[PDB]
């Protein structure tokens, strides 16, 4: 069962990154973006209250609410913090839709965050150092420290 | 717009968290 | 690309399940596997000492390690909490592995691991519930918050 | 066998952390 795989390398991926390793680089990435969603969550709640408290979403309005957000998000740049942002900002659009018995849109959601990623960011990412680099500047729950020491 | 205001407070809190080398 | 999409549902998948939310049946059995392996790998160290520091393992050597240690963990039963276990050793040897350079092993262990709970645990687990049973006894990070309450 | 052991001090702690409805 392929199922049992997936569950298999979804547990050694975890343990293996508790100790500063990796499944894989994928792996490495998905945890560091992990933990920065939490810290901009956390800032975010702080400065402005929680993210999901302010979303507004129908199904006949689902795809302009997303795009309302992300076109004025990156209107004036791309840069490592703005793309946690997008990503906190899908995960808060797509909890709202449950809350509010939507679940239909998690899914069309996960696919325009998708597809904005391969058209819109990536060129701004591979023209930056990659995922790699992500990896260098927030791995380890880095800009969390960052925050913890000061 | 409303959504169009949270963009913006995201675009703020993301340059917050910004890292650099 | 498929590997922006992959991120995508990794992420998503996190922040629901912090809401109590699921992606997936698939990814509430993660997280409540994860919760659980924690949770056992901290009662573990407090009776036994770290599961990673008692390992013995080399390539020549992998697979009798870990049908030594798997055999005797199932020698008299199947339960929950064995299989939880069972998924903590395949950690630790993980761990121990790529900590001792072989991290050949890494992949070879996650294939023992499938092939073992296909073969020898899915039938007990399809006759006792099945996975949605482990999350109903498990989900929500129940295992640490009884020890917690005690 | 050392390993052999390792796992019976599994199957202790797997009891232990054993859940019933």
């Amino acid at each position: 069962s392929q199922s049992n795989r997936e569950l298999v390398v979804d547990f050694l991926s975890y343990k293996l990154s508790q100790k500063g390793y990796s499944w894989s680089q994928m792996a490495a990435v998905k945890q560091a973006l992990r933990e920065a969603g939490d810290e901009f969550e956390l800032r975010y709640r702080r400065a402005f209250s929680d993210l999901t408290s302010q979303l507004h979403i129908t199904p006949g309005t689902a795809y302009q609410s997303f795009e309302q957000v992300v076109n004025e998000l990156f209107r004036d740049g791309v840069n490592w913090g703005r793309i946690v942002a997008f990503f906190s900002f899908g995960g808060a659009l797509c909890v709202e839709s449950v809350d509010k018995e939507m679940q239909v849109l998690v899914s069309r959601i996960a696919s325009w965050m998708a597809t904005y990623l391969n058209d819109h960011l990536e060129p701004w990412i591979q023209e930056n150092g990659g995922w790699d680099t992500f990896v260098e500047l927030y791995g380890n729950n880095a800009a969390a420290e960052s925050r913890k020491g000061q | 717009s409303t959504m169009g205001q949270v963009g913006r407070q995201l675009a703020i809190i993301g340059d917050d968290i910004n890292r650099r080398y």
